[PDB]
């Protein structure tokens, strides 16, 4: 999700 | 008809042939470096972009946990991990954790909207919105309400392996  | 932006994309994305299909692949694509690719934020724009009018598309979904799409303004940041905020000029409904989620800040807001399959975006640069709707029922999912001040461009992110976004006109 960090890299959304 | 819109098309995915091949020269944006992360390099860990996957492209379909035609350009409407987008994943998650297994490691990082040997790409050129260019100053509009998402290098770290798992990414993709069309490659048409809006600064007036009212404008359409939709959006197939994956069930499984991983993506988010909707708009960006032009001047979102490619560089270095950024955060995925209307502050940071996108504008996203995301399907994470088993929920679907409007990308608010600085929590996001959690939607009871039952599954989605399809998703038609409704973008408006003459009032300032833009709005996402389930297909089936045309069921409001939400609106963001923006002073647009620049280009908008479709916006698609995939984070995970075994989920999908797939544009269709």
């Amino acid at each position: 999700a960090l890299f959304q | 008809e819109l098309t995915l932006d091949p020269d944006t994309a992360n390099p860990r994305l996957i492209l379909s042939l035609d350009l409407k299909g987008v994943r998650l692949g297994e490691r990082a694509q040997d790409l050129p470096n260019h100053p509009c690719r998402f290098d770290t934020n798992t990414r993709v724009l069309a490659s048409c972009g809006f600064s007036s009018g009212r404008h359409h598309w939709e959006v197939e979904v994956g069930s499984k946990d991983g993506w988010a799409f909707g708009v960006a303004r032009e001047s979102v940041r490619r560089k270095g991990l950024t955060p995925f905020t209307p502050e940071e000029g996108v504008w996203a409904l995301q399907l994470n954790g088993g929920q679907y989620w409007a990308v608010t800040s600085p929590e996001r807001s959690p939607l009871s909207c039952g599954h989605l399959s399809r998703v038609r975006v409704a973008l408006d640069l003459e009032v300032g919105a833009v709005s996402f709707y389930a297909v089936e029922d045309m069921r409001h999912l939400y609106t963001f309400r923006v002073n647009f001040q620049e280009r908008v461009f479709p916006l698609f992110s995939v984070c995970s392996t075994g989920t999908y976004l797939r544009i269709w006109p």
